[PDB]
């Protein structure tokens, strides 16, 4: 996260690691046993680390699990990053408690001007590179179609909204993939791509989570 | 330089004996993943 603060601990108890060595990608718990990330992010072995908040010193209130299922979107496109979201449940249910808790799924998608919470370990220099210990946090409003398709021309599919500034300087960067977009109290997008990160006129682009309600029930009901 | 790339870290070693956060960020600047992993 570029220009963002250290989160306060227990301001973001939603808020996951994915491992597979280190510490690759964010992701959200949206129940006690399944987690929402992108899937560009899909590896075959997930450890997902729930209830961290400084990843390089062990706290006492870590939960460490393997994923179990590991499930892409069907129409997840590689090349373009459309439908970039994945699901991972748990092999064990998390316990629920103040350092971690769910967030809650999207009734419709937010208006352009929401502003939104973001969050991660991400690099924290548009230029240079500085991995933080603890959790970052970043405010930053919904953009309007318009203005997403203007900074990004025939790279914007109905499946991706762009959240940040057009003046640069405060953006989600590489680390911060998968990572949850929290406005209102619900998860409305997942850290994805962009041109670099916090560069003028190019903000970052993340998937549409209103758009996949439908498909997380349905894969979660059936699994 | 800067390009169009995922936000993942997936550290690469490059050609000329740097690491990238990911492969995209490699290529963007022309470099070739000599290894998977950061240079040692
Ligand atoms: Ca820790």
């Amino acid at each position: 996260i570029v220009g963002g603060y250290t989160c306060a601990a227990n301001s973001i108890p939603y808020q996951v690691s994915l491992n597979s060595g280190s510490h690759f990608c964010g992701g959200s718990l949206i129940n006690s046993q399944w987690v929402v990330s992108a899937a560009h992010c899909y590896k075959s072995r997930i450890q997902v680390r729930l209830g961290e908040h400084n990843i390089d010193v062990l706290e006492g209130n870590e939960q460490f699990i393997n994923a179990a299922k590991i499930i892409t979107h069907p129409n997840f496109n590689g090349n373009t990053l459309d439908n970039d979201i994945m699901l991972i449940k748990l092999s064990s249910p998390a316990t629920l408690x103040s350092r971690v808790a769910t967030v809650s799924l999207p009734r419709s998608c937010a208006a352009a001007g929401t502003e939104c919470l973001i969050s991660g370990w991400g690099n924290t220099k548009s230029s240079g590179s500085s991995y933080p210990s603890l959790l970052q946090c970043l405010k930053a409003p919904v953009l309007s179609d318009s203005s997403c398709k203007s900074s990004y021309p025939g790279q914007i599919t109905g499946n991706m909204i762009c959240v940040g500034f057009l003046e640069g300087g405060k953006d989600s960067c590489q680390g911060d993939s998968g990572g949850p977009v929290v406005c209102n109290g619900q998860l409305q997008g997942i850290v994805s791509w962009g041109y670099g990160c916090a560069q003028k006129n190019k903000p970052g682009v993340y998937t549409k989570v209103c758009n996949y309600v439908n498909w997380i029930q349905q894969t979660i009901a059936a699994n | 330089k800067v390009c169009a790339c995922p936000k993942i870290l997936k550290p690469v070693c490059g050609s000329d004996g740097r690491t990238y956060a990911n492969s995209c960020i490699a290529r963007c600047n022309g470099v070739s993943i000599k290894s998977e992993g950061s240079c040692p």
